């Protein structure tokens, strides 16, 4: 059976505008495990993007880490696009500092 | 059903033995 | 401490011309091999994932390996011609406890439908029905059954036990803490937040606090990996306006020493 992923966006240190820090973007309990994974920077693709090896949890459901630098400023807006067979559009969510 | 996995397990019996 | 030491394999099948097969290994939250499709040779992500093996049982074991996971390929898509796609997951490992217990457990398109038990292979209850001849064949080359037996009840926990030796120093690694307060709103009140970041090992107590006392609206959300082998947790509190004052958070590790951080909000 088809498994819709979930996404949570993080970052790795407070956030503290102008200090280089990295931003996470989690997938999980997707299946099947094919997917394509986006993060944007003001909507735009960021070309360094770092994957971890596709795994799977007790469930059997797909989990993945993504990964990349970046510079929190006042006015940058921040994204993760998940691209997947169990959704017809793809799934985005942005970066929030405040939650 | 399974033919080369049977050839493997057959194959690879004796290293795990010793 | 227990380890789950667990060998996962990831198996997806297009058509005819086309599948691919990845593998990773973890003991307990740490990743300890990697084996991509594209790879000829099993990579080590630790200076430590030899475990205590020599050169050449490890190039021979790699060599097993090797002819299994073409081997496997094959007999899947020999099955399949005897619907696409397909998708097939292995899970084989040991817990250790100095017992113990190893289980080899497969999937298909998703759903748990075969383990290996004792000495032969079991479909599990409601899997499906053409499963049956194919686990009969299976059960009938008692070559593979003895190999799988002694790479469960022998190779597993013995290879396992040398890689908590190898391994010591990451294993019990202690990584701080750092933790931050945020905030959103939530209704015609506000969510706080208390993140925290960057500790290892994953055991971790998190609370919103009056003074000495926890709040029980305290929401703690799911572990979250960071991409430095640390983890990440939140703790989220629905709070009335005004209520906001003299609340703090609290965060507990056995990083810490004893010595809590306590954030104000
Ligand atoms: C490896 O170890 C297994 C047992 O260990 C389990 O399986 C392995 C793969 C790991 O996952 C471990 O963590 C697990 O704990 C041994 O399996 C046993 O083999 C013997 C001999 O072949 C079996 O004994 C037979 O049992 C028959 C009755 O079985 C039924 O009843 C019993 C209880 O009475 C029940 O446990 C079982 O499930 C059946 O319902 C009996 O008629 C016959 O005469 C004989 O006694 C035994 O049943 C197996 N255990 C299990 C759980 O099936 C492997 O032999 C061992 N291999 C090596 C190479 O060391
Ligand atoms: C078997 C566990 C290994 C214990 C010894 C430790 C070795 C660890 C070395 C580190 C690299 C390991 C990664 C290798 C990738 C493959 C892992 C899975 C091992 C599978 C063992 C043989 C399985 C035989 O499959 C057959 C059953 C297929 C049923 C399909 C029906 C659907
Ligand atoms: C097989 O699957 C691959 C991967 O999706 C695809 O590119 C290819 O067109 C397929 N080939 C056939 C003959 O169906
Ligand atoms: C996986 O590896 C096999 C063996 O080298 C190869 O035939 C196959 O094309 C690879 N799969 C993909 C999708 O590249």
């Amino acid at each position: 059976i088809q498994k819709t992923p979930q996404i949570q966006v993080y970052s790795r240190h407070p956030p503290e505008n102008g200090k280089p820090n990295i931003l996470n973007c989690y997938v999980t309990q997707f299946h099947p495990p094919h997917i394509e994974i986006q993060m944007l920077k003001n909507g735009k693709k960021i070309p360094k993007v770092e994957m971890s090896d596709m795994s799977f949890s007790k469930d059997w459901s797909f989990y993945i880490l993504a990964h990349t630098e970046f510079t929190p400023t006042e006015t940058d807006t921040y994204a993760c696009r998940v691209k997947h067979a169990s959704m017809a559009e793809p799934k985005t969510v942005y970066w929030d500092r405040d939650m | 059903d399974f033919h080369h996995i049977r050839e493997w397990g057959n194959h690879w019996k004796n290293f795990l033995a010793v | 401490k227990n380890y789950t030491f667990r060998c996962l394999q990831m198996s997806s099948f297009a058509n005819r011309s086309w599948s691919r097969t990845d593998s990773v290994v973890w003991l307990g939250d740490l990743q300890t091999h990697r084996w991509s499709n594209d790879s000829a040779t099993i990579s080590f992500t630790k200076p430590w994932s030899q475990g205590k093996l020599s050169n050449q049982q490890w190039e021979k074991l790699q060599h097993m390996f090797q002819v299994y996971r073409v081997s496997f390929t094959r007999d899947i898509q020999e099955l399949v011609k005897m619907d696409y796609p397909i998708e097939i997951q292995l899970s084989a490992g040991c817990e250790m406890y100095n017992a113990s217990e190893s289980f080899l457990h497969v999937a298909f398109q998703g759903k748990y439908v075969v383990r290996f038990w004792g000495t032969s292979w079991q479909t599990v209850p409601g899997a499906p029905s053409w499963l049956d001849l194919p686990i009969k064949v299976l059960n009938a080359d008692q070559g593979t059954s003895a190999t799988v037996q002694m790479l469960l009840n022998d190779t597993c926990p013995l290879f396992v036990r040398g890689l908590l030796e190898a391994g010591k120093s990451d294993l019990e690694k202690q990584e701080k803490p750092v933790a931050w307060l945020s905030s959103v709103p939530s209704s015609a009140h506000r969510q706080l937040v208390c993140h925290v970041s960057g500790f290892y090992p994953k055991p971790v107590w998190v609370m919103w606090m009056r003074g000495d006392q926890e709040q029980q609206g305290t929401h703690r959300g799911d572990f979250l990996p960071n991409a430095d082998e640390t983890w990440y947790l939140q703790a989220t509190l629905d709070v009335e306006a005004g209520e906001e004052a003299g609340l703090a958070c609290r965060v507990k590790h056995s990083s810490l020493g004893g010595q809590d951080i306590i954030l104000y909000w």
